[PDB]
DNA sequence: AATTCCCCCCCTTCGGTGCTTTGCACCGAAGGGGGGG
């Protein structure tokens, strides 16, 4: 029915009217299930027929539920929606099931006709005018507005969050040991009571709810493992990933190759390994959904061993508040983390990936420390605690990195994993002049106007070296005069330059770029045993 | 129930939540929980378009979990500043004295109401640790803590309350700062506790800094014997960027020995005549600038910068090249393995300076990484107030602050 | 050419901002996708 609880008042932004929209034409097939929905709701009062004093109104149409048998009611509230006061959302994330606990006794319900079931506000319900199209043609369609919350409209989501905690919280206030995870209207009741005393107050907690409208069909009611909940698989001691089916075409367009980058993505909560870089690689550059894009050698490789990776079934345990979490970190090349969870080796808790590229030139060790801070972040978020970190970094590296580096940077405890591919730092510029070496004072400039400069050194014992570039920028050439004295010097070379842009780039250590010709001063840098680099001003 | 109103034209604060650990919710959860039977705070829902963080912080050698609200944005969008909320700006005189000690009484805000027409911009959600429920949401009754307008609204009470301390001493400069009192003294170190001690006991009957220890860091040169070509091009470097701050900075008979290439390692021989001149340099740098003077219109603005070895220098100017003050903070035991903590140590520290002497705090220019920073923060936060900050992500050049 | 809403995530793109060498680096919002109800 409809819940006794109290009205949210909602009211439009000041100085606004309420929508004038009008209906779009529906097929025959569509309109045989609203005329039989809106038949039925408007015997239930929740729903209520409108003459000519109201004049709002709101396209509506229908799609198809999971149930691939019923219908789900919509009205295109976009135009109320920019009308309406702003709400704010009380859903603050999504709960995950490696953040559950063992739990003896387990069941899932769901709440039928969610929506449906809260009321709107009295003041609020004119602006929710709609018309059922009549069959074919002639006969103005039935006038309806909306008794309850209606589905496509900005505010019913939070409205309803509300009232299901207010209803929610006598029941949760007087059964303390047991645990209620509430996600919209779906709510997974855990205890440790043995299955007959869970199961009367399992009943207990559906009188209570029926008690305030809320209906739970028994046929969305689940008693037995394994259960459905939120896109997982919950068995007494394991959960998994409802089964994820990668496409398995000839040719790909750019929404599919979107559409697998994101089932991998959320496959990749439990798979280890996934990789998804050269598949997303594809995407950039690329204008048209349905233009075809072929699959280069790299994408090929990695998208099959994503499929290697699904092709065995994988399972994550539950969380022991008891116990230790420990994060181990894992480098993949070219930019790509891996990382697991767990408590006990070889029984993940969760597994997961980072491969954000984040500022032009970066080096493995910031890449880690990201990589640490995600972690910490989604660990806080769902076990509310950090983990211990094993890191494929040497304690000696991370020091002179952190000591020597000029923001503050921090990793919280941490143990050293001897898991090759190592994390470490390429190359070190001296901190003074080394003696007997050949120094090279650099120079490069270049004209605004005509976008040509010139770049080149001159060093102490007497060679001179200048370069004509087209094409270019100040910073380019500043950069070029110190690629020049790189190539051109010996094992060891003192490079005095008068850029602070080269300076800034060079001394954060990169080793990789996404400016070539970083990308070749990076790998001449490492070439060398000692450099140093020094400022001066012009 | 004195009005409040926003700042005209402005919207109100929708900061969205940042994440908690499990002990902070649940000390969060505890403290809500006897904050709203009390009536200090009422359940709202979602209607209420208006949101500011909140956390929970352990105050230095307490045991117990304080809630902190971050009004920064609530403040920015606040216009109750016609009371200047401090009894006179300033007290021109609480940083010539031998001992400040400053004292939490914010407690004392949670007996006045707030309007009813303001209560609405003071929401705030709890998170759920795994996302089991949704966040609870509250809004204030009474007078926030860390609001600007509670010390301009609790002015009037404040100042009856210190009467019958203030009269009978005159020797102490009482200043107010969001939920603390800076009391200063330039008594006896141990008769500044006894009247400490006296203030307290008559603020609960009515229902340690040094600032004469602080002292600024000049600009300093190397002391060599024998000088390089790379140690002048180092100095040369310094003497051309101090030229900004200090007008009439020769450094142009240094600069002759700087012409032509040369080998970074091998000596130069200084004349007398650049002797002469980096010794007059020298004296320019040993005497503070002159024609900097503070500008209460403007708002200060602190640059930090890691020095290595636990050692940071800090800025605090209105305008560039203009430092009103200098510093530097130093804890390294063993380097303590902590940057965040130092740095947030570092932040306060510097704040409780910028109140005591000017009485505002600055804007920070962090040099952390954003995620960093939001991420570890508030592990260590032990003040009652948050400065405005930005972060900074050019390295700076050779430095030249030591 | 089917048209809806809210939430979290990833990956790419584009405009805004700041310091400076008016280019270059960084960041946030919006587009696509995945998942949930
Ligand atoms: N596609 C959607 N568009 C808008 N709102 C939706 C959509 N899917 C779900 N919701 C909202 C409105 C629903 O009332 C609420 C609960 O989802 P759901 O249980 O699937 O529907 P329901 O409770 O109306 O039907 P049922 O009787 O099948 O349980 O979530
Ligand atoms: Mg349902």
């Amino acid at each position: 029915p409809i819940s006794p609880i109290e009205t949210v008042p909602v009211k439009l932004k000041p100085g606004m009217d309420g929508p004038k929209v009008k209906q779009w034409p529906l097929t025959e097939e569509k309109i045989k299930a609203l005329v039989e929905i809106c038949t039925e709701m408007e015997k239930e009062g929740k729903i209520s027929k409108i003459g000519p004093e109201n004049p709002y109104n709101t396209p509506v149409f229908a799609i198809k539920k999971k149930d691939s048998t019923k219908w789900r009611k919509l009205v295109d509230f976009r135009e109320l929606n920019k009308r309406t006061q702003d709400f704010w959302e009380v859903q603050l994330g999504i709960p995950h099931p490696a953040g559950l606990k063992k739990k003896k006794s387990v069941t899932v319900l769901d709440v039928g006709d969610a929506y449906f079931s809260v009321p709107l506000d009295e003041d609020f319900r004119k602006y929710t005018a709609f018309t059922i199209p009549s069959i074919n043609n002639e006969t103005p369609g039935i006038r309806y507005q909306y008794n309850v919350l209606p589905q496509g409209w900005k505010g019913s989501p939070a409205i309803f969050q509300s009232s299901m905690t207010k209803i929610l919280e006598p029941f949760k206030k007087q059964n303390p040991d047991i645990v209620i995870y509430q996600y919209m209207d779906d709510l997974y009741v855990g205890s440790d009571l043995e299955i007959g005393q869970h199961r009367t107050k399992i009943e207990e907690l559906r009188q209570h709810l029926l008690r305030w409208g809320l209906t739970t069909p028994d046929k969305k009611h689940q008693k037995e493992p394994p259960f459905l909940w939120m896109g997982y698989e919950l068995h007494p001691d394991k959960w998994t990933v409802q089964p994820i089916v990668l496409p398995e075409k000839d040719s790909w367009t750019v929404n599919d190759i979107q559409k697998l980058v994101g089932k991998l993505n959320w496959a990749s909560q439990i798979y280890p390994g996934i990789k998804v870089r050269q598949l997303s690689k594809l995407l950039r550059g690329t204008k048209a959904l349905t233009e075809v894009i072929p699959l280069t050698e790299e994408a090929e490789l990695e998208l099959a061993e994503n499929r290697e990776i699904l092709k065995e079934p994988v399972h994550g345990v539950y969380y022991d508040p008891s116990k230790d979490l420990i994060a181990e970190i894992q480098k993949q090349g070219q930019g790509q983390w891996t990382y697991q969870i767990y408590q006990e080796p070889f029984k993940n808790l969760k597994t997961g990936k980072y491969a954000r590229m984040r500022g032009a030139h970066t080096n493995d060790v910031k890449q880690l420390t990201e990589a640490v801070q995600k972690i910490t972040t989604e660990s806080i978020v769902i076990w509310g605690k950090t983990p211990k970190f094993k890191l494929p970094i040497q304690k000696e590296t991370w020091e002179t990195w952190w000591t020597e580096y000029w923001q503050a940077t921090w990793i919280p405890e941490w143990e050293f994993v001897n898991t090759p591919p190592l994390v470490k730092l390429w190359y070190q510029l001296e901190k003074e002049p080394i003696v007997g070496a050949e120094t090279f004072y650099v120079d490069g400039a270049a004209n605004r106007e005509t976008k040509l400069g010139k770049a080149g050194y001159v060093t102490n014992k007497g060679r001179q070296k200048v370069v004509p570039l087209t094409n270019t920028t100040n910073q380019k050439t500043e950069l070029q005069a110190i690629y020049l004295a790189l190539q051109d010097s010996g094992l060891e070379v003192n490079i005095v330059t008068n850029s602070q842009y080269a300076l800034g780039i060079i001394q954060a250590q990169p080793d990789k770029s996404e400016s070539e010709l970083v990308n070749q001063i990076i790998e001449q840098l490492i070439k060398k045993e000692k450099v140093y680099l020094a400022w001066v001003p012009a | 129930t004195v009005p409040v109103k926003l700042k005209p034209g402005m919207d109100g604060p929708k900061v969205k939540q940042w994440p908690l650990t499990e002990e902070k919710i649940k000390a969060l959860v505890e403290i809500c929980t006897e904050m709203e039977k009390e009536g200090k705070i009422s359940k709202i829902g979602p209607e209420n378009p208006y949101n500011t963080p909140v956390f929970a912080i352990k105050k230095k050698d307490s045991t117990k979990w304080r809630k902190l609200v971050d009004f920064r944005e609530l403040n920015k969008r606040t216009q109750d500043f016609w009371e200047v909320q401090l009894g006179i700006p300033h007290p021109a005189g609480l940083k010539k004295k031998k001992s400040v000690t400053v004292l939490d009484v914010g407690d004392a805000y949670f007996s006045v109401p707030l309007d009813e027409d303001f209560r609405k911009y003071t929401a705030f959600t709890i998170p759920s640790i795994n996302n089991e429920t949704p966040g609870i949401r509250y809004q204030y009754n009474v007078l926030p803590q860390g609001w600007k307008g509670s010390p301009a609204i609790f002015q009037s009470s404040m100042t009856k309350i210190l009467e019958p301390f203030k009269k009978q001493n005159p020797d102490i400069v009482i200043y107010q700062y969001m939920d603390d009192l800076y009391v200063g003294s330039d008594l006896e170190i141990g008769q500044h506790r006894t009247k400490i001690e006296e203030l307290r006991q008559h603020l609960l009957r009515w229902g340690e800094l040094h600032p004469d220890k602080w002292t600024v860091q000049p600009i300093v040169l190397p002391e060599k014997d024998s000088w390089t070509v790379n140690d002048i091009q180092k100095l040369v470097g310094k003497l051309n960027w101090a030229s900004q701050i200090y007008p009439g900075i020769k450094v142009r008979q240094l600069c002759k020995l700087l012409r032509g290439t040369k080998a970074l390692t091998e000596v130069i021989p200084l004349t007398e005549e650049a002797e002469l001149e980096l010794a007059e340099n020298r004296e320019i740098l040993k005497e503070p600038v002159h024609g900097v003077y503070y500008d209460p219109s403007k708002d200060l603005i602190a640059e930090i910068q890691k020095q290595g070895q636990g050692q940071w220098t800090y800025q605090i100017y209105q305008e560039p090249f203009k430092n009103l003050k200098t510093g530097k903070y130093a804890r390294m035991r063993g380097a303590h393995t902590n940057d965040v903590k130092q740095l947030t140590e570092a932040v306060q520290k510097i704040t409780t300076e910028s109140i005591v002497i000017w009485g505002k705090t600055p804007k920070f220019k962090l040099p952390i990484q954003k995620e960093t920073w939001e991420t570890w923060w508030t592990e260590y936060w032990q003040a009652t107030w948050i400065p405005e900050w930005e972060f900074v992500n050019t390295p700076p050049l050779v430095k030249l602050w030591y």
